[PDB]
């Protein structure tokens, strides 16, 4: 009776484009996992990383 | 009366002990000008987001979440007013159950900044399933020179 | 093998807290220098 | 396990912060009343600079 | 005029006292709005109390809640220690059970003997 | 000898020591009890009902 | 910090109490 | 059990010797500490 509007194929894409990020209200935001998704530990968050 | 405090000066230049003693009122002075405490206090709920938008998580985010400095001893006092509910973060390892009338301690210290998610794990009604747990988790100097701010009356 | 596997894994995490202690250890000393800085800036405030 | 067990006390420090976590229904409620000092930073360099401001 | 050698020990004190403040002034502020690149944050929480070693806390809270009201009745009111107590109370108890204890209070049903 | 004493000083002496409705005393959680208002076996509730 | 799809072990953690939680898990 | 109590109360000595030794190299660095800023004095002190 309810099938939820985050497993739509557009949210799913627009998700897939962020990635596994979190944002923070005080903070710049953060990689969620930094063990299984093997960040190294100079890398904070995508914002905080700036490639080079 | 001008010579005399040109006096105490060349007693400044001479006497150490003196130099010492006008030293220590001149950080007692300097103390004088440091503010005074302020009271930190706030009390916020936290509520379930019925609608999330893309990078945000279905059933688990909230509203408000709770903002924890890093690398500082914290204590986490738990407690319900109606039934027993359960405040479980499972990426900090805490699970204690909220108990009407009970105070229940926890001591905890968290590594690394980050968003840690997490649920409610005692059944306590039709809405259990929604009541998710976020904590947001800053520097120590971020913490103590911008967001205690906001709570400053 | 899971013990190997899980050593793996702790080596991984070891060496991630490493690199941030790394990491943490440049801006505290770069605050400390720009606190000398202006404690040296305060000096020739007060001799000048 | 009996060593992990008696290890969740951690009150071998100065206390930094206190939350009080208050479960409902069907939400959280988070509170705090601490008291933010503030404390002179080295202030012996700055009695140094102060003694050196007097002397001349 | 009186030199060093003839100033007595309250007229050298205030000129001291004239001395140090007519130049942190200059370097702090008359109010201290200058010292905030020197000032370190620190916050103050309630202590760990010996008495109270279990892991469930209501007692802590309710005796020190107590103990302010009895330095109150004691020690007048602006006694550092009853201040340190009120911190202490406010520190760990819960905002819902501090305003119970003083309905309680105003309604006369509250057993402490101050 | 005893029991035979004390089914005559029975119900002749009395108590007037009201009790203030302290939040332990009276308990209410729903209305009145399965059988009226009072307890069973209570002549004279002795907790303060006015309070004042 | 969160759950992922088709995970298998816990999560992955922010104290070192709940990473000495999870190493007596696998020795156990 | 009797060797157990014995190793225990040999920790409890152990912890107390260590947090004596913490406590008293507080005290004698604030000696040489004090004893700089003597020297620091006379140092000064031949140089005005
Ligand atoms: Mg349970």
């Amino acid at each position: 009776t309810y099938r939820p509007e985050s497993l739509s194929k557009e949210f799913l894409e627009e998700q897939a484009k962020i990635g596994e990020v979190a944002q923070r209200m005080n903070a710049p935001p953060v990689y969620l996992n930094p063990f299984t998704n093997r960040i190294p530990g100079s890398i904070l968050g995508p914002e905080d990383a700036k490639p080079e | 009366m001008s010579e005399s405090k040109d006096q105490l000066k060349e007693k400044l230049k001479a006497d150490p002990s003196f130099r010492a003693e006008l030293k220590d009122r001149i950080k007692n002075a300097l103390l004088s000008k440091v503010p005074a405490s302020v009271p930190i206090s706030y009390n916020f709920d936290s509520y379930m987001l019925t609608e999330v938008q893309p990078g945000q998580l279905r059933v688990l985010e909230v509203d408000e979440r709770l903002v924890l400095p890093t690398n500082t001893l914290i204590r986490l006092l738990v407690t319900a007013s109606d039934v027993l509910h359960s405040w479980a973060v499972p990426a900090l390892g805490v699970k204690m159950d909220a108990v009407p009338g009970r105070l229940n301690q926890v001591w905890m210290s968290i590594n690394r900044e980050g968003v840690f998610y997490g649920q409610c794990s005692e059944l306590c009604g039709a809405n259990h399933s929604f009541m998710p747990i976020v904590v947001e988790a800053i520097s120590p100097r971020q913490f103590l020179t911008e967001y205690v701010k906001k709570w400053i009356s | 093998a899971w013990k190997t596997w899980h050593w793996n894994e702790k080596r991984y995490i070891a060496q991630y807290y490493a690199d941030m202690a790394r990491r943490e250890a440049r801006e505290d000393a770069a605050r400390k220098s720009a606190l000398a800085d202006k404690y040296k800036q305060l000096e020739e405030e007060l001799l000048s | 396990s009996l060593t992990l067990i008696y290890s969740l006390d951690q009150h071998t420090e100065r206390p930094g912060l206190t939350v009080k976590i208050i479960g409902r229904q069907w939400y959280w409620s988070y509170e705090m009343h601490d008291h933010l000092q503030h404390k002179l930073l080295d202030p012996d360099r700055l009695v140094g600079i102060a003694e050196k401001a007097l002397v001349k | 005029k009186p030199t060093l050698e003839s100033l007595s020990a309250d007229e050298l004190e205030e000129l001291k006292n004239e001395v140090v403040s007519e130049v942190v002034d200059k370097i702090a502020g008359e109010d201290g709005t200058k010292l905030a690149d020197f000032l370190e944050p620190e916050l103050i929480t309630a202590p760990y109390d010996p008495r109270f070693p279990n892991r469930n806390q209501a007692r802590h809270c309710f005796v020190r809640f107590n103990e302010y009201y009895k330095c109150l009745y004691e020690r007048g009111e602006e006694h550092p220690r009853c201040q340190f107590y009120q911190k202490a109370y406010q520190s760990l108890c819960p905002s819902e059970w501090v305003e119970s204890w003083q309905e309680l209070r105003e309604k006369g049903l509250w057993t402490g003997k101050y | 000898a005893f029991m035979l004493y004390d089914f005559a000083v029975g119900l002749e002496e009395e108590h007037h020591v009201t009790i203030p409705p302290y939040p332990w005393m009276r308990i209410r959680r729903l209305p009145g009890m399965p059988w009226g208002q009072d307890g069973l076996f209570e002549g004279h509730p002795r907790v303060a009902t006015t309070w004042p | 910090d969160s759950p992922q799809p088709w995970q298998l072990l816990f999560q992955d953690t922010a104290t070192s109490t709940a990473q000495a939680m999870i190493d007596l898990h696998h020795d156990i």
